[PDB]
């Protein structure tokens, strides 16, 4: 069987997980790992969406691109500050 | 279809293959083997470890022991 | 400059591509004290335990 | 409903059936061996279609109890990482049967039996989730490849190649086995999922990681022990030389990606600079060594070593770019090195030289082989639009996310890789002919011109559109890099 | 699925032809003992499975007894 | 010196009974823990000297004798670590060694029809009788401890028992002696597949009982790792039955 659609996943964070003793509960480890990776990919796609928005900005902006898209530039950069598995700046989620 | 394989080639080919019989730990070659066997690995190891240390210094995080 | 660059980089790398590695590395020191250079003591150690 | 077990059983059935029939009817033996290999290949492709890339948990699992307590058992299963290795090892075997198709009457039924046993065993290695039994199958390939190398090999030095190959996989293998036993006694089970979710002692991970690396630094051609590959690879048959550089070199990297990166995360961080230095010096030293070679086989055997060493730079750089590029370059090398060694094999099976200086200026005589060789050595260059570039550049990008020195030396590896690759190309296919020892010689017949067509199409498909391959692995790679990294 | 007879009979036939080949004989020299070997292999495999089940349950009983005896030191 | 069938009966039938006798004596009559020391050093010496001496022998029966001594050391590893797992590994090793010794002596008796004496007489045996050559190679690998065969499981679980008791030196010496032990086994392999002597010795065909026993043992050795549960369960029950 299949849902023949998008793979719906539980948005709710899994229960029974303690940051002080993660290794105590093994059965809850894998779904917490999956949830963390899914949230990281959500952030990655948000950054990609902002990149697409500035992509479409730069064409219409013309010579004076700084004037009317400066607000979106900061929005795109702050997303790129906490990106996934990247440079030395590791986000603390 | 097999090549003629003239005699003046296989001797040099085997000499390149059988070079293991010519090694007597000469001092100049001993220094040559030692430098590229130890020093360059040590120099590059210091390079990467100090690159990591300088990267971590700017972020302010304490340096990993890196044993 | 077509001669200085050649002799100083291309010639040097061509010489030292073999001179150091193929002589004092790969087959060599990793072989004389490795598989069968001198660690094959068992052949010299064969006729000492049947006493 | 095609499961994982049928794929494993197909080579077994092909081998058992092949032993029943006698050796007089040689046509039946070759036909049945090729048919079994091809149906296994089709089954592997079918398994690809029904592969869920969304979930992080493993695909089809078949559990067969091994110990009476169900403490450890055959736990088969594929993921984003193991699937493509299974596809590649199912794809290479029919090529292996097809290259020596003319000489089958000289080899016999032992040749196809050995190759199908290798296919079975190599499939069992990649798609299983029991750490101990994976070790059993991991060096179980000793016997069949020992037979293949020794029985049909060099003239008189075939004995020494078999011994060096067999000796390099003993001390490190059993030193790994000691760590296997310590892990089994400490935790209690060898199930991969259980072992991932275990608190290992901080001082303990160093010893276990060192023991694992010791047995993987021999399969992956690291700096201390990599001299076996050139000698034991020239002193090897062409079909035994196309899986030795096509699958066996993947065991070390895959073993790193399965039982080393997850289980020992902080040990991986603590040992990161050392691996970087080893890989960089391996790349540089192999690049400088391979440009003064006259053996027709080692010239690309060293290229294989350089590529495998470059793999570990991004494989050990914990990153989605690094690991993804690692497996992409691994598949790319599994194709390109196989193609290069098939070209060397067809060149050798006509003239029987095993040299480089004998051949020269044969483009006017074998134009088709000239074009095919140019395309293969062109892919070895890592052109964008070819297989190697996407993976290898992804490795460079991923490593430069972590470190800025060592992988610059990795990139400097290709400043000479491309140079000596084209120089090697120009030894043979360029210049005036020398009809003093090249009296008569032909071009590729129908078999070996069609054998490269899958290689060509796979290479271009890697080069122009690798999204489908990256699509199925981004879940597994991201899960791998984030394991034991709570924050 | 294999029912411990599709493997026992196959092993019996295999060992019959294996012993037949070691004497440098044609593989199907005596098919009557080939059928005998198939039957013997099937019977032996079934007996092995049944004995394994009995042996595992007896071992579980022995472990339970040993654990109960060892527990008595604390209490 | 002893006749081949006599040596076949020896090193299997006597050793099993004597090892059961030693188990009965060791478990009950030994509580001072002083037999750990005498078994430790003697088993280590047996391992080392068997591995280092069987490589220098040119006959067949001497090689089997020294292989038997080495396997006796491997089995005696289980006495030093006195636990349920140690005795289990010891008994499993005895069982596997008995099967492999029966198979090897069946091989030797098969070639005894033409008076095989040295190791070089079995040259190019893959041509005259390929299937017997394959059987002998498989049995020799099983002696060596190669993973995809029986004999590797016995050494594996013996090492597990040795590491369970913290006798870390026993594991290391076992590993190194195995490494040297496999070397001369593969040396036996080369002269029997790869290099072909000028003069070939022809062996007359075998009889049905030896062939049947050899086939049964060969299929047991190769396919043991597929279904090893019954042996492990027998051995666990036997180890616990010494007390209850
Ligand atoms: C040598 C090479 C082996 C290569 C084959 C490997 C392929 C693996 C399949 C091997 C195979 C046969 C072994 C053949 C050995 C060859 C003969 C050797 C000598 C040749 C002359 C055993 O495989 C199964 O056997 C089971 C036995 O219980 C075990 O399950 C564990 O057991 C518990 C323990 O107590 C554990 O507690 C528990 O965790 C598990 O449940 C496992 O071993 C395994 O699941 C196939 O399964 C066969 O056995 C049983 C299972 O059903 C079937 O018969 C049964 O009989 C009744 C019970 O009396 C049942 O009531 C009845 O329902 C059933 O019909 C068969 O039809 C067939 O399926
Ligand atoms: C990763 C790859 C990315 C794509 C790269 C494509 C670049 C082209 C690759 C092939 C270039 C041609 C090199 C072939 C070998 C050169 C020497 C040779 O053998 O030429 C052959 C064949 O010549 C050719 O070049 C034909 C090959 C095709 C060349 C055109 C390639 C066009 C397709 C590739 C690009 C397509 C667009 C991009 C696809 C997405 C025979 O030449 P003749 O003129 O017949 O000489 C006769 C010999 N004799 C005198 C001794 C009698
Ligand atoms: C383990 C899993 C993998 C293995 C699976 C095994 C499968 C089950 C076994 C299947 C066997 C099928 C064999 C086909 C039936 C053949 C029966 C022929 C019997 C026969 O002809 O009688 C004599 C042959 O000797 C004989 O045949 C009797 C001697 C046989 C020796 C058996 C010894 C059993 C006791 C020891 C068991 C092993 C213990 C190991 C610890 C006469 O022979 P002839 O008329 O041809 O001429 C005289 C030559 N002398």
């Amino acid at each position: 069987g299949r849902k023949k659609g998008l793979p719906e996943f539980e948005e709710s964070a899994p229960d029974g997980f303690d940051p002080e003793n993660p290794y105590k509960d093994p059965v809850a480890m894998v779904e917490m790992r999956e949830h963390i990776v899914r949230e990281k990919w959500i952030q990655i796609e948000k950054a990609k969406i902002l990149r697409e928005k500035v992509k479409w900005c730069y064409r219409v902006e013309g010579v004076n691109h700084y004037q009317k898209c400066r607000h979106l530039v900061q929005q795109y950069l702050d997303s790129t500050r906490g990106v996934g598995w990247g440079k030395d700046h590791r986000p603390i989620s | 279809m097999e090549t003629n394989k003239n005699k003046f080639i296989e001797d040099w080919g085997s000499a390149r293959e059988n070079l293991e019989h010519n090694f007597r730990w000469t001092r100049r070659n001993f220094a040559l083997i030692g430098i590229f066997g130890i020093a360059l690995p040590i120099i590059v190891y210091k390079g990467i470890v100090k690159d990591f240390h300088m990267q971590d210094e700017d972020a302010g995080r304490p340096h990993r022991k890196f044993l | 400059f077509d001669q200085v660059l050649n002799d100083f980089l291309v010639r040097s790398f061509l010489r030292f591509g073999y001179e150091v590695s193929f002589e004092a590395l790969d087959k060599g020191a990793i072989e004389i004290l490795g598989p069968y250079g001198i660690s094959y003591t068992f052949r010299r150690l064969a006729e000492r335990i049947s006493q | 409903y095609f499961n994982l077990s049928g794929l494993i059983l197909c080579p077994v059935l092909g081998s058992i059936i092949l032993l029943f029939i006698p050796n007089s009817r040689i046509r039946l033996i070759r036909l049945i061996g090729l048919c079994a290999s091809l149906i296994t290949f089709l089954y592997s492709l079918v398994l690809w279609i029904q592969f869920d890339s969304s979930t992080a948990k493993f695909q089809f699992v078949e559990s067969l109890r091994w110990l009476p307590y169900e403490n450890i058992n055959f736990y088969l299963g594929i993921d984003g990482i193991s699937l493509f290795f299974v596809i590649l090892t199912t794809f290479l075997i029919p090529i292996c049967i097809l290259v020596g198709w003319s000489g089958m009457r000289s080899y016999g039924k032992e040749y196809i039996i050995a190759f199908l046993i290798c296919e079975f065993l190599m499939i069992a290695v990649f798609c299983m989730l029991d750490l101990l039994l994976f070790y059993v199958f991991f060096e179980s390939v000793l016997i069949p490849m020992f037979i293949i190398i020794g029985v049909w090999g060099s003239r008189q030095r075939k004995i020494k190649a078999a011994y060096q190959f067999f000796l390099y996989t003993l001390l490190g293998s059993l030193f790994m086995l000691l760590a296997i036993l310590l892990i089994l006694f400490q935790t209690g089970t060898t199930d991969l999922q259980i072992l991932l979710t275990t608190e290992f002692s901080e001082r303990r991970q160093i010893f276990l990681w060192i023991a694992f690396f010791a047995s993987f630094a021999v399969k992956v051609p690291m700096v201390p022990v990599h001299i076996w590959l050139p000698e034991a690879h020239v002193e090897a048959p062409t079909a035994g030389s196309v899986i030795l550089a096509g699958i066996l070199l993947k065991f070390g990297t895959y073993g790193f990606l399965r039982f080393s990166i997850p289980m020992f995360p902080e040990a991986t961080l603590c040992f990161t600079p050392f691996i970087y230095t080893l890989s960089a010096i391996a790349i540089i030293y192999t690049s400088l060594t391979t440009l003064r070679q006259i053996d027709l086989k080692k010239i690309i055997a060293y290229s294989s070593v350089a590529h495998m060493n470059l793999v570990t730079i991004g494989m050990f750089s914990l990153n989605i770019q690094g690991i993804g590029g690692s497996i992409l370059l691994m598949l790319s090398h599994g194709l390109v090195s196989s193609a290069l060694f098939l070209c060397v094999g067809v060149l050798y099976d006509r003239h029987k030289t095993r040299l480089v200086r004998y051949y020269g200026g044969l483009v006017s005589t074998m134009p088709n082989f000239s074009t095919i060789f140019f395309f293969f050595t062109l892919a070895n260059m890592s052109l964008p639009g070819t297989s190697s570039f996407i993976g290898e550049f992804l490795i460079l990008v991923g490593a430069f996310q972590r470190n800025s020195l060592v992988a610059t030396l990795a990139a400097l590896g290709m400043i000479l890789g491309a140079a000596y690759s084209l120089w090697l190309y120009n030894r043979v296919v360029s210049g005036n002919l020398k009809p003093d020892f090249l009296h008569k010689f032909s071009d590729l017949n129908g078999r070996e011109v069609f054998i490269f067509i899958p290689f060509l199409v796979g290479l271009v498909w890697m080069g122009v559109y690798p999204k489908v391959f990256l699509d199925c692995m981004h879940t597994s790679v991201s899960n791998l890099v984030q394991h034991g990294k709570f924050h | 699925p294999i029912s411990a007879t599709m493997v026992g009979a196959l092993l019996g036939l295999g060992t019959q032809m294996y012993s037949n080949a070691l004497r440098k004989l044609p593989y199907m020299r005596h098919p009557w003992e080939h059928v005998v070997g198939m039957g013997l292999g099937a019977v032996f495999a079934n007996q092995l499975v049944k004995w394994d089940v009995k042996l595992k349950e007896d071992l579980d009983v022995m472990l339970a007894k040993a654990r109960a005896a060892n527990e008595r030191r604390y209490f | 010196g002893s006749p081949t069938p006599v040596t076949a009966f020896l090193s299997i039938a006597p050793k099993i009974s004597i090892f059961a006798n030693i188990l009965r004596v060791f478990i009950y009559g030994s509580y001072g823990a002083t037999l750990q020391q005498i078994f430790f050093f003697c088993s280590i010496a047996s391992m080392i000297l068997g591995a280092l001496a069987a490589m220098a022998q040119t006959k067949v029966k001497r090689l089997l004798a020294y292989s038997s001594i080495g396997h006796v050391g491997y089995i005696c590893i289980g006495f030093s670590c006195g636990t349920i797992e140690g005795i289990q590994s010891l008994l499993i090793g005895i069982f596997i060694y008995a099967l492999m010794t029966m198979d090897a002596f069946a091989i030797v008796l098969a070639l005894r029809q033409t008076r095989v004496k040295y190791i070089a007489d079995l040259g190019a045996l893959a041509k005259t009788n390929p299937i017997l050559a394959i059987t002998f190679s498989i049995t020799m690998f099983s002696y060596a401890g190669i993973p995809p065969l029986a004999g590797f499981c016995s050494k594996f679980y013996l090492f597990f028992a040795a590491l369970g008791c913290g006798a870390y030196f026993l594991a290391l010496v076992g590993v190194v002696t195995s490494v040297i032990g496999c070397f001369y086994y593969i040396r036996l392999v080369k002269r029997m597949f790869f290099d072909t002597p000028r003069t070939w010795i022809l062996y007359e065909p075998m009889d049905r009982n030896k062939s049947l026993l050899l086939a049964m043992t060969s299929f047991f050795i190769t396919l043991f790792l597929l279904y090893p549960s019954p042996l492990f369960s027998v051995t666990h029950q036997m180890a616990l039955s010494l007390y209850l």
